[PDB]
RNA sequence: UCCAAGGUGAACAGCCUCUGGCAUGUUGGAACAAUGUAGGUAAGGGAAGUCGGCAAGCCGGAUCCGUAACUUCGGGAUAA
RNA sequence: GCAGCCGACUUAGAACUGGUGCGGACCAGGGGAAUCCG
RNA sequence: AUCUAAUUAGUGACGCGCAUGAAUGGAUGAACGAGAUUCCCACUGUCCCUACCUACUAUCCAGCGAAACCACAGCCAAGG
RNA sequence: AUAGCGACGUCGCUUUUUGAUCCUUCGAUGUCGGCUCUUCCUAUCAUUGUGAAGCAGAAUUCACCAAGCGUUGGAUUGUUCACCCACUAAUAGGGAACGUGAGCUGGGUUUAGACCGUCGUGAGACAGGUUAGUUUUACCCUACUGAUGAUGUGUUGUUGCCAUGGUAAUCCUGCUCAGUACGAGAGGAACCGCAGGUUCAGACAUUUGGUGUAUGUGCUUGGCUGAGGAGCCAAUGGGGCGAAGCUACCAUCUGUGGGAUUAUGACUGAACGCCUCUAAGUCAGAAUCCCGCCCAGGCGGAACGAUACGGCAGCGCCGA
RNA sequence: CUGGGUCGGGGUUUCGUACGUAGCAGAGCAGCUGCUGCGAUCUAUUGAAAGUCAGCCCUCGACACAAGGGUUUGU
């Protein structure tokens, strides 16, 4: 297995689950799930979503 | 006037009385041909289905592009506690076909075992076998019984034993066990009796019945979907959207002399809840039950040696609408039929099978364990509360 | 020496997708699906890797009006790998060729799927990027 | 045929409310099968369906730019 | 030409701000090129 | 000839016109048309190829309750 | 002459063409096509097994057993027909009241409104063209699909057998064989393996996708409860994300073995001293047939369990 | 001394960070001589709040309930 991260959340990707993303000028993308999926394409950006890893590292939450 | 553009018809006709099944437990038609070369074995079993779940596995077939590589495929979980043999039946070739001959029991049967006697437990006195039972410690009756034992041998040919399963290990509502004759196959009729003899009342699990990546039948009972129409029933084509009298029927019954609906024209009815018969899944991993080993229990059934870690099968939250599962199961390659908790029985293949898929040893590195009553994200417990970090809740 | 494994088909007889080539193409309308013999009112439809025989319906003057064999190298309907991965990409695309299989054209834009590229190796050749 | 409130809004439009009125339009309860009638949403494709884009769907208000062929010189025009 | 006191809705421009959402419900023209007939 | 991959369709020409033709009006033509046709863009469950959801039914029950139709009636093959 | 054809003749078969007739129906059998769906025929296009070529291979012809399984997607036309584009293995032909309108549609024919051409003095006519033109009813009987139940075994229950019915799998590609056999060359096979796929069938929900009124959780328009908070109304107010459950070649799983034999090729072997697959006897033999696997389980059976109080009582076996 | 049922508690999961309070955070504006008010929004408490079987998983916490009722069946 190669466990890996996702691109929009930052979580870890499993095997079995998950969706691939493939645009025309390469920059391939991993989707945890269609929520996900649904943000980066609506292009919204992660740092302003709560939940995501990327805004607790920008705000220094936990640790 | 002949048909302008020619169609395969919708729907088999070899599964014709498309009817709710007279039965709820999977019954076995046609069990293994014997052969008095091979040792004496079971040839069938009981489980129950809980869920499915992913298996990382390398796969090992030349020629193709997976060979070296590694793929995920769905497996289905069956929990299939020991079984408890209570009997044994015989049975007499005549030109009339299989004549049952003669059935004994055992002396202790347990009253999870005569639930199945009784339409209502609760009313009922508990009466069932209390005056059989008295045949085995008079000596009347031990005589009475052995030359029956004799009697069998000398003139039996099939030798079936009478085994029910052990509900009060599940995690269920019902606590009426199902029974089963599971056919004897192994040397000739004498050894084939005073073999099971001595397993009556006592247990028979899984591992000493089927083996490893093994080739199966699974019998059961769909789920049911009760009336259907005909779309949906035989998936017949959908009318165009201007038809009056709606558009999920079928146009033409049939031509005019016929004078009849023919027996092979699609109409609505009832959908599911049919027996069926599923060959050739293989079994991916025989688990082993929770237990007790000097103080802590066993828990990791689900670890693999590329793994190595310590989750159960059970995944987060255990299976949606079964429960957590205790007992040794089995892993079966891809779906099975029926519902969760429901009932299947486990045949042996009819078929001696020769081929790469058959014969294809499995050695998973993989089972997942994420939670199915949403989308799971966390394999374990420990994990999900390592990556999240301590919360208000504490 | 491995034929193709079986992947989701969402490309239709009538669809048009991007030509990813010089040929000077922009259009190819999916005329039909080689190799697909099909049934009753069953439309041919065509997945990646597929050869397929298209029409121009926007590129240069000679290009058109005229039936061109063509290989379909990117889609938008997702599609699982054997490893278990559902791939899908930012459009429908593919290239124009001959009935032997090298390409007409000379370079791909775009990256190029991976069941395309392991079975038409001239294809991959010319591919900038895979998968 | 006469009388005609407040808010939004161009509006006596649509929606909500006050004065006044009413008890769901000649019956109720329990289920939520098929097939209907009336509404919706659908991955990828986008008329390949059909006699025929039938039906449904797209657009839609206002402000600032821009607006062709043709013309009976007025229009076309909310062109696009 | 100034000072004081009252005032009715408009129009334009700017800053800040929200997960690009803003005629947010309601109301509310699909478009173009041609032929026949009137 | 053009339109399409492919056109008994459409448009533009050709005219020997079975049987066109000048107030039984000929030709054209802006604007308009719940008029009849063809193509293109956009859009879409029309279709590939179906699925799911909602409301009222249908379903069962309490009460209440008709009508069309009816020689006698109602399982088939072949024969005459 | 007869691989393959076949003149001048001559004998037949079929009722998927048209005729001929007028037997049934005029107190009405709804009159073209298309859509949908089932079954049947073989005069076999492909696939299985064969035999013959002017069959070297490849390709292609002719013939036999044979209808098990397939026989497509579109432009033009109301079309049936026809033609073309593309794929395919093949794009064979037909019947079932020219199958199928209380199944649809109504484009065409075939009412009443109109227009034109030809004909007529005229009203009007035209298997000439054009445009618009209400498609009713099942709750009855049967058939069919499913659902209770009845039928005997004293009453019930559990486990079972199978008489009978139904029946299902199909085709292709790649690799290897092999640039080999064959052939001067160009070209160019086959079996056995291996990997897949098409069509079909039966399931299933881990995963992907679809739905979403858990009316679950945010956002938001107009109004309303004095305001905050909390909410509500707008026939689901609208819009993101979405559990469970259903659900898709739009995800995933599975799809089998024998027997007697057909065509044909043979063995031994007479009739007919030799010869002969046939006369007696014997062998191989297939998408066919039958059964198995699989679905249902008979006014059809089997084995086994328990068999009706403690105030009454009902029962079972025995007392030749 | 066992059983389910209801409620509660955990597990899972959905959405996305609640009310209140505090902030020399805030485009700015008004009043009083630096202070006080209005102010969409932002930051902390706050992966917070809310929902979570009705057909999800475990409980051994609380509560009451459960030795019933009716109709039949004989070789
Ligand atoms: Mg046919
Ligand atoms: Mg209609
Ligand atoms: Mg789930
Ligand atoms: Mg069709
Ligand atoms: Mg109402
Ligand atoms: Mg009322
Ligand atoms: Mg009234
Ligand atoms: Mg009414
Ligand atoms: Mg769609
Ligand atoms: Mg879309
Ligand atoms: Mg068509
Ligand atoms: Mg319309
Ligand atoms: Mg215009
Ligand atoms: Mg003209
Ligand atoms: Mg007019
Ligand atoms: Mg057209
Ligand atoms: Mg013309
Ligand atoms: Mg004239
Ligand atoms: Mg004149
Ligand atoms: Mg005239
Ligand atoms: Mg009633
Ligand atoms: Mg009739
Ligand atoms: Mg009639
Ligand atoms: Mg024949
Ligand atoms: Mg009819
Ligand atoms: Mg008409
Ligand atoms: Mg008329
Ligand atoms: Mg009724
Ligand atoms: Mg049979
Ligand atoms: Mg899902
Ligand atoms: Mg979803
Ligand atoms: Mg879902
Ligand atoms: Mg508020
Ligand atoms: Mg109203
Ligand atoms: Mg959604
Ligand atoms: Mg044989
Ligand atoms: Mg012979
Ligand atoms: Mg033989």
């Amino acid at each position: 297995m190669k466990v890996e991260l996702c691109s929009f959340s930052g979580y870890k990707i499993y095997p079995g689950h998950g969706r691939r993303y493939a645009r025309t000028d390469g920059k391939v993308f991993q989707f945890l799930n269609a929520k996900c999926e649904s943000a980066f394409l609506s292009k919204r950006n992660p740092r302003q979503i709560n939940w995501t890893v990327l805004y607790r590292r920008k705000h220094k939450k936990g640790q | 006037s002949h048909r302008k553009f020619s169609a395969p018809r919708h729907g088999s006709l070899g599964f014709l009385p498309r009817k709710r099944s007279s039965r709820h437990r999977g019954k076995v038609k046609s069990f293994p041909k014997d052969d008095p070369s091979k040792p004496v074995h079971l040839t069938a079993f009981l489980g129950y289905k809980a869920g499915m779940t992913h298996i990382v596995r390398e796969v090992d077939r030349p020629g193709s592009k997976v060979n070296k590589k590694e793929v995920v495929e769905a497996v289905t979980i069956v929990e299939t506690p020991p079984m408890v043999v209570v009997g044994i039946v015989g049975y007499v070739e005549t030109p009339r076909g299989l004549r049952t001959f003669k059935t004994v029991f055992a002396e202790h049967i347990s009253d999870e075992c005569k639930r199945r006697f009784y339409k209502n437990w609760h009313k009922s006195k508990k009466k069932a076998f209390t005056k059989y039972c008295k045949k085995w410690q008079d000596d009347a009756g031990k005589r009475q019984l052995d030359k029956d034992f004799s009697s069998m041998k000398k003139y039996c040919q099939v030798i079936r034993v009478l085994a029910h399963t052990q509900m009060r290990l599940l995690p269920l509502r019902q606590k009426k066990a199902h029974l089963m004759e599971i056919q004897v196959n192994g040397g000739t009729v004498a050894e084939k009796l005073d073999w099971a003899r001595e397993r009556l009342e006592q247990q028979v699990p899984v591992s000493q019945v089927f083996g490893q990546d093994e080739m199966i039948d699974v019998i059961g009972v769909t789920k049911g979907k009760g009336y259907k129409g005909v779309t949906s029933r035989w998936h017949t084509k959908k009318l165009p959207r201007k038809t009056h009298r709606g558009l999920r029927k079928v146009a033409c019954i049939g031509a005019w002399h016929p004078a009849r609906v023919a027996f092979s024209v699609a109409r609505a009815g009832q959908k599911g809840y049919h027996h069926r018969t599923e060959i050739n899944k293989k079994i991916y991993k025989i688990g082993q039950g929770y237990l007790i080993k000097d103080g802590k229990l066993i828990k990791n059934n689900a670890s693999t040696d590329y793994d190595l870690s310590d989750k159960s099968i059970n995944p987060l939250g255990g299976f949606v609408h079964y429960g957590e599962v205790t007992n040794d199961f089995v892993m079966l390659k891809g779906c099975v039929v029926g519902t969760k908790k429901r009932v299947l029985t486990l045949r042996k293949s009819l078929l001696v099978q020769t081929k790469r898929r058959a014969l294809e040893k499995i050695d998973l590195k993989f089972i997942d364990t994420t939670s199915k009553f949403g989308h799971g994200r966390f394999q374990t417990v420990e994990e999900k509360k390592a990556f999240m970090g301590p919360l208000k809740k504490d | 020496s491995g034929a193709k494994f079986r992947i989701s088909l969402g490309l239709p007889v009538g669809a048009v997708i991007n030509c990813a080539d010089n040929t000077g193409a922009k259009n190819l309308y999916i005329i039909s699906v080689k190799g697909i013999k099909g049934r009753l009112n069953r439309l041919p439809a065509a997945g990646v890797g597929d050869m397929v025989m298209a029409t121009v319906k926007k590129g240069k003057p000679e290009l058109r009006k005229k039936v061109h064999p063509a290989v379909v190298i990117r889609q938008r309907k997702s599609y699982r790998r054997k490893d278990g991965v559902f791939l899908y990409f930012e459009d429908n695309a593919g290239v124009i060729v001959n009935n032997k299989g090298e390409m007409k054209g000379s370079a791909i834009t775009g990256p190029v799927a991976k069941e395309c590229a392991d079975l038409w190796p001239r294809i991959a050749s010319n591919a900038g990027s895979i998968a």
